[PDB]
């Protein structure tokens, strides 16, 4: 199984630097070129650069958008890809993906990581408040939720019953309002199952290392 | 430089119908050494990473459904999806690798389906928020189509709001929306009736969900 996993994303100030990593397994790393690609929220993919394979001397190339400011390197002992980013600006705010690239034979990016989110801002890290959404006084089905309010930067992750409830879940994209994000998540279950069984939302905000379980208790 | 351009920006197709989308390059991508076009298509579903579908213009990657076909040559390329499925909702990108690499701007494919009314739920502020001095009231409008919907908040009968829509659902092709009204505790405690009213083209009657503070 091929695995690519980016790490190192988070909040940084304008003018600052950041280094991202991309750990790989499940293929002969040195055989492959590796690329970095970014995507600002709601916008198109942008190719940033690659580093070539052993056959081509591990040389690098960059889009003119980032040449001179970003550097790509690789650890061939450990199968890890790196992106050094300097003089960061608002426009660098994006999800960064590593992608397995050329092997000398195929023209394709066969595999991509899950991506790591970089936020370039002067704003402070603020952990979320997490509030249960339980029905008032108010059926075959019941809808519950969690409100994840007033955090910065993105992202947060929300699961229900540690991921065992996945069907009938909707997580509403975060909205920024006076410098903080708020998001919500709904889960719908048969009413014969709640509150008789426990329903809990699990919320993580990596920038503040926040981990929350909030059980949804009937009022 | 090599400029990649895609068309349309977006479109919506009903399940079972054919989808056609285009990708143009400013220079021919036909490599003279191998006589292949260095043009690949990627599918990016909502909240997921891009996934390889097609490369060398027409080679379908293993594990990719038969319904996806890449075609074209030189400067102009096409991705065709036959018998489109609900799960095909995604942004589709083309990418040249003739000279370094460059992605097109993408085409957003949405799924058209029958009109569906929302299921509306209202939630009072939690005690753990009220203790803090704030009061957020939340309304979920779930599983509706089409996307356009109106939400009005009424407090003691008369009309600080965050609205958010989900991406389209990959299984049933509906949208959902959350509307959050935030007040101070001092203001919340002045009034009794809290109401969110959803108006959608599926009914001339708004769907009204309400609670009263005295009944909490
Ligand atoms: C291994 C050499 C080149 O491959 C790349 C590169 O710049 O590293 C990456 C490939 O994905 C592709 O863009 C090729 C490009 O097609 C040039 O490759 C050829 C060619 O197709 O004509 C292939 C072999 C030799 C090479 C140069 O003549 C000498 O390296 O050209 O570039
Ligand atoms: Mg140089
Ligand atoms: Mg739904
Ligand atoms: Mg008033
Ligand atoms: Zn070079
Ligand atoms: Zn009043």
């Amino acid at each position: 199984e091929v695995k690519l996993v980016e790490s190192g994303g988070g909040l940084v100030q304008s003018g600052g630097s950041l280094r991202l990593s991309c750990a790989t397994s499940g293929f002969t790393f040195t055989d492959y070129y590796m690329s970095w690609v970014r995507q600002p929220p709601g916008k198109a993919l942008e190719w940033l650069g690659f580093i070539r394979n052993k056959a081509n001397g591990y040389t690098t190339e960059y889009s003119p958008s980032v040449k001179g400011r970003f550097t790509i390197s690789r650890d061939n002992s450990q199968s890890i890809l790196y992106l050094q980013m300097n003089t960061l600006r608002a426009e660098d705010s994006a999800t960064y993906y590593c992608a397995r690239d050329h092997d000398g034979y195929y023209e394709r990016f066969s595999y991509w990581g899950q991506g790591t989110l970089v936020t370039v801002s002067a704003a402070k890290t603020t952990p979320p408040s997490v509030y249960p959404l339980a029905p008032g006084a108010a059926n075959s089905m019941v809808t519950l939720g969690c409100l994840v309010k007033g955090y910065f930067p993105e992202p947060v992750t929300v699961t229900w019953n540690s991921g065992s409830l996945s069907s009938g879940v909707h997580t509403f994209p975060a909205v920024l309002q006076s410098d903080l994000y708020t998001l919500s998540s709904s889960v719908t279950v048969p009413s014969s199952t709640w509150p008789s069984e426990t329903v809990t939302c699990n919320v993580a905000h990596p920038a503040s290392s926040t981990k929350v379980d909030k059980k949804i208790v009937p009022r | 430089d090599i400029v990649m351009s895609q068309s349309p920006s977006s479109l919506a197709v009903s399940a079972g119908e054919k989808v056609t989308m285009s990708c143009k390059s400013s220079q021919s991508l036909l490599n003279s050494r191998t006589r292949k076009n260095y043009l690949a298509w990627y599918q990016q579903k909502p909240g997921q990473s891009p996934k390889l579908l097609i490369y060398w213009a027409s080679t379908r990657e293993s594990g990719v459904p038969d319904r996806f076909t890449g075609s074209g040559s030189g400067t102009d390329f096409t991705l065709t999806i036959t018998s489109v499925q609900a799960e095909d909702l995604a942004v589709y990108y083309c990418k040249q690798s003739y000279n370094l690499r460059t992605f097109g701007g993408g085409t957003k494919l949405e799924i058209k389906r029958a009109d569906a009314a929302p299921t509306v739920s209202i939630f009072p502020p939690s005690s753990e928020q009220l203790t803090s001095g704030g009061a957020s009231v939340v309304c979920f409008l779930n599983n509706f189509y089409p996307k356009d919907i109106n939400v009005k908040w009424k407090i003691d009968g008369s009309e600080g709001v965050l609205n958010s829509w989900t991406d389209q659902d990959s299984k049933d092709s509906t949208y959902s929306m959350s509307s959050t009204l935030t007040l101070t505790k001092d203001e919340y405690e002045r009034h009794n009736s809290y109401t969110c009213e959803a108006t959608h083209k599926t009914s001339t009657s708004p769907i009204v969900k309400s609670f009263n503070r005295n009944e909490c």
